């Protein structure tokens, strides 16, 4: 089912099973990157929580102090630092890409041709709310990963 | 963008513009040669700078001449 | 018209022509619980001013970095532990 | 043949002939007169 | 005021199974250079975005990426298939600028009705040195 | 040391003819022709000279073949385009019979 | 404290001054008037 | 100008990312900035020079501050021969405890870096015997940096804004710079050496609290005003002097005894004092030459219009040259970089041989680091001198205002110059490579007696013309009966002879056939770099392939594939390929230096004199052998102090290879690759939300050339620095 995007052959993409399928499109459409209708703050919270855990993963066990007793604590600290930096670069991104009050640069159309509402994430205040959610969610996910490594160390692998 | 210029040594052979892939050039009438035509460059905004025009100018050095200048999205030849 | 037989240049609907599509941008409503959403709103609205967020991030991160590197001892980084070893005399005496 | 000699006179064929003759010359000189650093005649 | 633009209508497009060399976000915020041509038969041609397309019998329409794509296509059309072509420029606001002949005639036949610009009435060595135009916007070649 | 090349003493390059072994001064080759020849059961130098002469013969034959198949009687395009027969022959006739004949030598 | 000043200034300089500098310079790049 | 480049609205009107690179790279090309004048040009240059002085004083203050704070200078003063210098401490939190243990040198309680800059020796030779001295110096240089900054700020304000008629005052400026900036400056340096450095060498510390009381000489200024200057050369530290104590010291302040101090193997401080004094007299006299507001002096314009030879050999002479130099800042810059590069190479060639700092000859890594430094700096400065002459010939050269003059008659026979430089380089490369290869073969054939070994009779003649009796020419200084030896028989020649004949020091080394061959390699390098640069400069205005090259500027990629092809046709690309040949030449120079010196220091001069005549000796006995202790800086079992130099060695290898990417690969493969990348990013979900603001493009051809050369040269420099420092520090001979 490799017919082009929206059946439009002169747009540079295709509706292959990987892009446009009932399972993978649904998955890419019901996650906080593409929830264009809900406010960007909850989206950013979800995103930051997930990436905070994903970053605390390869800092405790993989790192300069992984074998020491300071593995979990200092690794979570480095993960929170990387999260602060990611919110930092997200912030300069929101400042540089769109200024203060312009309308959303997101597409106001869908595959079915409906003149949907534009994604307010791409606005200034919207991206700022998204960055705030990302920072809050990321620090929270870092400390929760630290908590789970603390109180529930035995089921997880140490190696 | 780029500044294409046609000097008065042109013989009006229409190779500069038949080689130009971006419609930058066009032949106009003139009274300076046996062919009674000379090339002009109105659409320099569409000039990428490929110098196919001056790789086909059969003169002492050149008559058409491309000067590299402020590069925009269309002079840089970007589809994005 | 964009929906005609192999017509992709609806000059009025330039979004469908140029490819402006939310390819996966579902406009479905908030699937979160309202109470936790309000909780996150009230607890992350401080991070709403991107400029204040950036100033806070840079200054507090630099402060925490200096604090960690100044209060950390040599047990967590060998550079502050010091030599804890006699110095070797270099070639030709020491020169 | 005129054209065979025209080809033998071409630059690579004549170059390899000339440098084979020359190389044989210098080779036989460095075999008959090996290991030469100074010109001793009327030295 | 002798040749009017053509104002391309909603014509059909060639039969093509879709590629990746097509229209990216440049079209969504800048021009994208529609081309229109008129085929005698349903024949097959190489697309400038890579891949083979099947042009339709009658008028066709292709919105590819940029000027060089449509002009390369049109040159291949005119040389290989001996077919009249004309292409445009479609800004995202809506305007459609006509560009390829701009006189109904291709830019090789020196047809009167076009003003000569980019025209220095001198040999190419008689341009002044840069010091003669130092600290001036005119670089070397606009006097 | 397997050696199959000797240099000419002219300009001191005769140092290249070294103590490979075998009462012989030459260059220690790294081609593995000696290993093949022990695998081909040569056990001589006469067989190698005969092989060289036969190979020179086949070289002249192939040169005549190129001359014949361009200048004297050159195949036309229907002959090359018959890839079916070409594969049937190069599989069975070159690689099949070639490996069979080498198995005969090997046995 | 003099032995503790590199521990304050090197993490300060080589990480924050890149943060400040690269951020402010990316903002200066991506600007419009 | 709307976007980041405020100085070029052609790059601000560039939706791609080329604008960032070109706003970095043209930031300091003021005469190409948009909508500017000559006033603003010169004023921005003046403020920029203030900023450069501020940075220079700040960097010197940082050196002083770190040597005072984190160094061991007070310990180095006592036992300098056996206490290691310390540049600055290190706080690298990536360090492991073996590396914390290995980098603890010079009697420090923490990791440190050994000062291979010689600043210890030069500060110790000029006084400065405490950390507080260096602290005061660093604080004063910080004050000087702030002074330069406020000066360059206020000289940009409209009230204090010099006009172009003030910058062009090339006679008042010359008089002032000569007289003050050289003569008075060296005079003040003498007034330091006489009042501080010599007393600090003779014992007592003369500081600001007591420098008015301490007589530099027991008879103060009577000998100077009464003309009896010989009373300042009475007790010239008669050969038993310990630098830093009164044992075997004297009372003289100005001498011409020449030669070296026996303890330090360096030049006498009294010789330096008398030297700076004498050249101060010369510069203060020469700075009263050019005409100024007082009615007397010379006009350089008429000096040039008068130096037109009758006969028309030079043609119109130097007519119209004052106006084409004073108006042209690139000509001033080119002449300046010419002189600066020559004197930088002179600094190198005279600091290795005639070291003017205490205990810098006997330490062996600084004496190599400084030479290598200043010679690579000189090569770069020389390439820049020629590049700015090319930029002059394009931008600032008016052929009508200097018609048929020395400069115009110069551009006429550019083909003659280029052809004869080509001849010289072709001759040298052919022959000397042939000889190195002949010797490589003759060793490869076990016949080293068949090698082409040409004894450098001319350099050996000059050596014997200075007092070296290692050859037996006995001419003009080795002959006792020569009048040149008889004239300075009682002034300097005893010390100079027991210096030049002493085969431990490094002035006028005993040279052999390898020195001949590598000097001819050096000549090949100089003539070839010169060829490339001169050819670019003279074909900068145009040639037959591109006669209107002046209209395209100095830096442009090419002229297209037409006319056969025009890759690397610009004078910028001549500079480019000349930087390659310059790095090659200075590499030959410094390889020669380092091997000759490391063999001298080790003791086996025979190693160089036998192995330098065939290239496999350099590849084996210099690179492969002296890289033994370096690459073992960190083995699978432990590391040592040379770990940093091995890491830097490999880092420089890495960037030197990365430059080959931008040089070999050119723009088009990368543009297409970036087009694929842009497709993928704009059609990759969860990254479609992120869209660039500057449209990404592959690097422009001239840019990527520059970037390849930057990586190439950084790798050249860092690699050879690692190797030189580690080899001379792994052993110190
Ligand atoms: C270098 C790779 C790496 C490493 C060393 C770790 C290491 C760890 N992960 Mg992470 N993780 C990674 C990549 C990595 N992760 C990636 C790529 C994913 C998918 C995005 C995850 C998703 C993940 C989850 C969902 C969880 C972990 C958890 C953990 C911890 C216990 C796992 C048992 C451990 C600290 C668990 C935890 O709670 O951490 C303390 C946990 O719940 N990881
Ligand atoms: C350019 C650099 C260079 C130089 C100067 C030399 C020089 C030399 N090499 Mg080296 N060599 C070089 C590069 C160089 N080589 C390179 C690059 C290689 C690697 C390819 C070698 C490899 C090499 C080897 C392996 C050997 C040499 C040898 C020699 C010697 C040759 C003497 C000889 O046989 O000539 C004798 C003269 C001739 C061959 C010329 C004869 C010309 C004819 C007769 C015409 C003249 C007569 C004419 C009619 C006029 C007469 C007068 C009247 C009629 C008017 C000489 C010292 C050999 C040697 O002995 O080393 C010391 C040797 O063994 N070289
Ligand atoms: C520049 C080209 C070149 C050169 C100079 C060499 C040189 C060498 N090869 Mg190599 N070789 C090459 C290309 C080359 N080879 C290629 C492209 C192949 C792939 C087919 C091989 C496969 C190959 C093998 C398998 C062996 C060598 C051996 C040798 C050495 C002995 C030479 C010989 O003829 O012994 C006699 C040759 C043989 C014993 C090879 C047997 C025949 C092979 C297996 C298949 C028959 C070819 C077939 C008809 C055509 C391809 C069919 C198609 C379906 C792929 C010598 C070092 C031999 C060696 O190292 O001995 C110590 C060895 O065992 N080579
Ligand atoms: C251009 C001159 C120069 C250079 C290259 C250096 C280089 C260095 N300094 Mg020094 N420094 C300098 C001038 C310089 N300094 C001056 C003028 C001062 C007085 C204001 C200092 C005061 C200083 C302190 C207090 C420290 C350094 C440190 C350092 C190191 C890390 C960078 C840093 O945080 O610096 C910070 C420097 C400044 C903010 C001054 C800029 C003016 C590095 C080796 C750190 C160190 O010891 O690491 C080993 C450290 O703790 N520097
Ligand atoms: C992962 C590799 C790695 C990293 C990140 C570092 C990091 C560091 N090392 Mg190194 N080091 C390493 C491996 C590494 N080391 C290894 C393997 C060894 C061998 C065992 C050493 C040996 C070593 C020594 C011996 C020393 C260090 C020092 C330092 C510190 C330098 C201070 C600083 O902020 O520099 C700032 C960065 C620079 C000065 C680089 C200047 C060039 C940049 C690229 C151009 C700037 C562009 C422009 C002009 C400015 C615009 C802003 C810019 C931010 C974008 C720093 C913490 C020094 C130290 O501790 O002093 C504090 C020191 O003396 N290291
Ligand atoms: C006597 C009066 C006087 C003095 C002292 C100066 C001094 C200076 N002027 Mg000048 N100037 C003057 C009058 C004077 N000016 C007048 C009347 C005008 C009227 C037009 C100008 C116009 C002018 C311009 C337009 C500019 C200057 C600049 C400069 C500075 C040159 C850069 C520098 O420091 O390198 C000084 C270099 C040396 C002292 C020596 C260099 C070469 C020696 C021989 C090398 C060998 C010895 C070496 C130093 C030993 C080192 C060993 C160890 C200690 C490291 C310097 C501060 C430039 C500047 O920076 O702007 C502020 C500049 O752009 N001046
Ligand atoms: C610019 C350089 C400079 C400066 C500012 C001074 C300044 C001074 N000198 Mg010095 N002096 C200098 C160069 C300098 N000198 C040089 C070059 C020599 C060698 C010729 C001397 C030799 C000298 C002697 C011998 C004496 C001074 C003395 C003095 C002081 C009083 C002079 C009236 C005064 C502090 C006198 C003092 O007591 O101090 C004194 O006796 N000077
Ligand atoms: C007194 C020293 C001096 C001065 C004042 C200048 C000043 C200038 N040079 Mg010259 N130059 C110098 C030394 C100097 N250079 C040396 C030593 C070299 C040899 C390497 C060159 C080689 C050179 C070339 C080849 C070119 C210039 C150019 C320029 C102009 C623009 C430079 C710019 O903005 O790039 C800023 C550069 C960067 C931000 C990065 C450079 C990359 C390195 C790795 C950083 C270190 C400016 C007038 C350009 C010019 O005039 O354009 C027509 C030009 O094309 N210079
Ligand atoms: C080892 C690398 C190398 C070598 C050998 C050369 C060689 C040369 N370069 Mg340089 N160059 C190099 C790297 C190198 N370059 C690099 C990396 C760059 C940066 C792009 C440049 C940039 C550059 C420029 C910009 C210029 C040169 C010039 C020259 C020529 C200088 C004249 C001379 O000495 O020639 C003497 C001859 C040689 C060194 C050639 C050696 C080979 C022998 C003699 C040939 C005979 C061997 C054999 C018998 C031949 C048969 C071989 C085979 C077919 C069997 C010469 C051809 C200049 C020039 O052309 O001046 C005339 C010039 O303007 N080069
Ligand atoms: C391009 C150009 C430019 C640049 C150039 C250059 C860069 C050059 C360089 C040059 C150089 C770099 C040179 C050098 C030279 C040197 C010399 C010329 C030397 C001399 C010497 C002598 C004469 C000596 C003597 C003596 C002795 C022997 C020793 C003892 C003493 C006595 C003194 C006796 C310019 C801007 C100008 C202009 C334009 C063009
Ligand atoms: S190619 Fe040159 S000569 Fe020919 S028509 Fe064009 S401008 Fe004239």
């Amino acid at each position: 089912v490799v017919q082009p995007i929206n059946g439009d052959p002169f747009i540079g993409s295709l509706e292959t099973p990987v892009t446009s399928s009932p399972l993978i499109a649904w998955y890419l459409s019901n996650l906080p990157g593409y929830r264009t209708a809900v406010n960007p703050l909850l989206r950013g919270v979800e995103v930051g929580l997930a990436h905070g855990f994903f970053l605390v993963g390869p800092f405790v066990k993989a790192g300069p102090l992984r074998n020491t007793a300071y593995a979990g604590s200092a690794g979570s600290l480095a993960a929170a630092g990387l999260v602060v930096i990611l919110s930092m670069c997200l912030t300069i991104y929101g400042i540089s890409s769109f200024k203060e009050g312009e309308p959303s640069i997101a597409p106001s159309l869908t595959l079915t041709g409906r003149k949907k509402q534009p994604d307010q994430l791409q606005t200034a205040d919207g991206w700022a709310k998204f960055t705030g959610g990302f920072f809050f969610g990321g620090i929270s996910g870092v400390t929760w990963a630290y908590f789970l490594l603390y109180v529930l160390d035995l089921p997880y692998f140490v190696k | 963008s780029h500044s294409v210029k046609i000097y008065d040594t042109c013989i009006g052979c229409t190779q500069c513009v038949r080689a130009c892939p971006t419609d930058v050039l066009e032949m106009i009438p003139w009274d300076g040669c046996k062919a009674k035509q000379i090339a002009s460059a109105p659409r320099t905004e569409d000039c990428v700078g490929c110098k196919r025009c001056e790789s086909a100018c059969p003169t002492d050095f050149l008559s058409v001449r491309v000067y590299l200048w402020h590069e925009t999205t269309r002079s840089m030849g970007l589809a994005y | 018209k964009y929906g005609d037989k192999s017509v992709y240049f609806d000059l009025e609907d330039l979004g469908n022509t140029t490819g402006q599509w939310d390819v996966y941008g579902s406009d479905a409503p908030s699937p979160y619980n309202p109470l936790q959403s309000k909780f996150f709103e009230t607890f992350a609205a401080p991070f709403t001013k991107r400029g204040l967020l950036l100033k806070f991030l840079i200054l507090g991160g630099g402060s925490l970095l200096t604090y960690v590197s100044a209060n950390s001892t040599g047990d967590v980084l060998p550079i502050k532990r010091g030599p804890q070893e006699p110095p070797k005399l270099g070639p030709r005496g020491k020169l | 043949m005129r054209d065979l000699k025209t080809y033998l006179s071409v630059a690579p064929v004549l170059s390899t002939l000339w440098f084979g003759s020359l190389a044989g010359l210098l080779i036989e000189i460095n075999r008959l007169f090996p290991d030469a650093l100074t010109f001793p005649f009327f030295s | 005021g002798f040749t009017p633009p053509q104002l391309d209508p909603n014509t059909p497009s060639p039969i093509f199974a879709g590629s990746t060399g097509g229209l990216l976000r440049k079209a969504q915020v800048e021009e994208f250079y529609v081309i229109t041509w008129n085929s005698p038969k349903e024949q097959i041609f190489e697309m400038p975005t890579g891949g083979a397309a099947i042009m339709r019998e009658g008028p066709n329409l292709l919105k590819l990426a940029r000027k060089e794509q449509c002009l390369a296509l049109g040159t291949r059309l005119r040389s290989k298939y001996k077919i009249t072509y004309q292409f445009y420029r479609v800004f995202p606001n809506g305007e459609v600028q006509y560009l390829h002949p701009k006189d109904g005639v291709y830019p090789e036949k020196a047809n009167p009705g076009r003003e000569g610009v980019g025209l220095n009435m001198r040999s190419i060595g008689k341009n002044v040195s840069p010091i003669e135009v130092k600290f001036t916007g005119k670089q070397s070649y606009d006097l | 040391g397997p050696s199959a090349q000797v240099v000419w003493p002219i300009v001191g390059q005769e140092i290249l003819n070294g103590d490979v072994g075998g009462g012989f001064r030459g260059i220690q080759i790294t081609s593995g022709f000696f290993q093949i020849w022990r695998a081909s059961g040569i056990t001589s130098e006469l067989q190698l000279y005969c092989t060289a002469i036969g190979a020179l013969v086949f070289a002249a034959l192939m040169l005549f073949a190129g001359w014949f198949h361009y200048h004297k009687a050159a195949p036309k395009l229907a002959w090359f385009q018959d890839v079916e027969s070409m594969l049937n022959h190069h599989l069975a006739g070159l690689l099949g019979l070639g490996s069979l004949s080498w198995a005969g030598h090997q046995v | 404290t003099f032995n503790n000043l590199p521990s304050i200034f090197v993490p300060l300089v080589g990480l924050v001054f890149p943060a400040i500098a690269m951020a402010s310079l990316f903002l200066h790049i991506q600007k419009n008037k | 100008a709307l976007r980041f480049p405020r100085f070029s609205q052609g790059l601000a009107q560039d939706p791609t990312t080329r604008r960032i690179w070109f706003g970095i790279a043209t930031a300091h090309d003021f005469e190409s900035h948009d909508d500017i004048t000559e006033e603003r040009l010169y004023q921005n240059i003046f403020a920029s020079h203030f900023g450069q002085l501020a940075i220079i004083f700040l960097w010197t203050s940082g050196n002083l501050f770190h040597v005072a704070w984190q160094g061991n200078f007070e310990t180095w003063v006592q036992d300098p021969l056996h206490v290691r210098p310390i540049a600055h401490a290190i706080w690298d939190p990536h360090f492991g405890q073996p590396a914390v243990e290995a980098f603890t040198r010079g009697g420090a309680l923490g990791p440190v870096n050994i000062a291979y800059s010689g600043v210890y020796q030069w500060w110790y030779t000029i006084g400065l015997r405490t950390n507080e001295d260096l602290y005061t110096g660093a604080l004063f240089l910080l004050f000087l940096s702030a002074l330069s900054l406020i000066g360059g700020w206020l000289h940009l304000q409209p009230k204090w804004k010099p006009r172009v008629s003030w910058f062009k005052n090339a006679e008042s400026r010359l008089n002032h710079h000569l007289s003050g900036l050289f003569g008075v400056s060296s005079l003040a340096w003498t007034g330091h050496l006489v009042h501080v450095a010599i007393p600090a060498s003779r014992g007592e510390y003369v500081r600001w609290n007591n420098f008015l009381n301490v007589l530099p000489h027991p008879q103060g200024l009577g000998p100077l005003f009464t003309g009896q200057w010989n009373l300042y050369a009475q007790n010239p530290d008669s050969s038993s002097h310990l630098f830093g104590t009164s044992q075997g010291s004297g009372t003289a302040i100005l001498t011409l005894l020449g030669g070296f101090h026996p303890q330090t193997q360096s030049l006498w401080l009294t010789d330096m004092a008398h030297h700076h004094l004498a050249i101060a007299i010369l510069f203060l006299i020469a700075g009263h030459m050019y005409r100024t507001n007082f009615g007397i002096g010379h006009s350089i314009k008429d000096l040039l219009e008068a130096h037109i030879p009758p006969g028309g050999r030079l043609g119109r002479g130097h007519k119209g040259l004052y106006d084409t130099i004073n108006n042209s800042i690139h000509f001033q810059l080119g002449l300046a970089l010419a002189s600066l590069g020559v004197i930088t190479s002179l600094v190198a060639q005279h600091m290795y041989s005639l070291p003017a700092y205490a205990f810098i000859a006997q330490d062996f890594t600084t004496q190599a680091a400084l030479y290598t430094h200043h010679q690579y700096i000189a090569g770069f400065i020389m390439t820049g001198a020629f590049a700015h002459g090319a930029i002059f010939f394009i931008r600032d050269y008016n052929p009508e205002q200097n018609e048929d003059n020395v400069l115009a008659r110069m551009l006429d026979h550019k083909e003659a110059i280029i052809s004869h430089l080509s001849w010289a380089s072709l001759f040298l490369g052919f022959h000397t490579l042939g000889l190195y290869v002949h010797n490589d073969v003759m060793l490869a054939f076990g016949t080293p007696e068949k090698q082409i070994l040409i004894e450098p009779i001319f350099a050996q003649w000059i050596q014997s013309a200075h007092g070296k009796t290692s050859y037996g020419f006995d001419v003009l200084l080795s002959s006792t009966s020569g009048p040149a030896f008889n004239a300075g028989r009682s002034i300097w020649l005893p010390g100079w002879l027991n210096a030049i004949n002493e085969n431990s020091n490094s002035l006028f080394l005993t040279i052999g056939p390898g020195d001949f061959l590598v000097h001819h390699a050096i000549a090949l390098g100089l003539h070839t770099t010169t060829l490339i640069l001169v050819k670019g400069a003279l074909d900068a205005r145009g040639s037959k392939l591109m006669p209107d090259k002046k209209d395209f500027g100095y830096s442009f990629p090419c002229d297209g594939p037409g006319r056969g092809g025009t890759c690397d046709i610009s004078a910028w690309d001549a500079f480019y390929l000349a930087v390659f040949w310059m790095l090659n030449t200075i590499g030959w120079v410094t390889f020669y230096w380092h091997w000759k010196h490391i063999t001298l220091w080790q003791g086996n001069v025979s190693q160089f004199n036998e192995s330098s005549t065939y290239l496999m000796g350099w590849l084996r006995d210099y690179l492969w052998l002296n890289s033994s202790q370096l690459i073992n800086g960190y083995n699978p079992f432990g590391m040592n102090s040379l770990s940093v130099w091995a890491w830097m060695f490999l880092f420089g290898h890495l960037v030197w290879a990365t430059g080959f990417m931008f040089l070999i690969s050119w723009r088009g493969y990368w543009q297409e690759l970036i087009e694929t990348l842009a497709w993928a990013h704009e059609r990759t979900p969860l990254a479609n939300l992120i869209r660039w603001k500057d449209k990404p493009v592959a690097l422009s051809i001239v840019q990527a050339r520059l970037v390849g050369l930057a990586h190439f040269s950084v790798g050249y420099i860092f690699t050879y620095a690692a190797f030189l420092i580690a080899s001379t520090s792994g052993k110190f001979g």
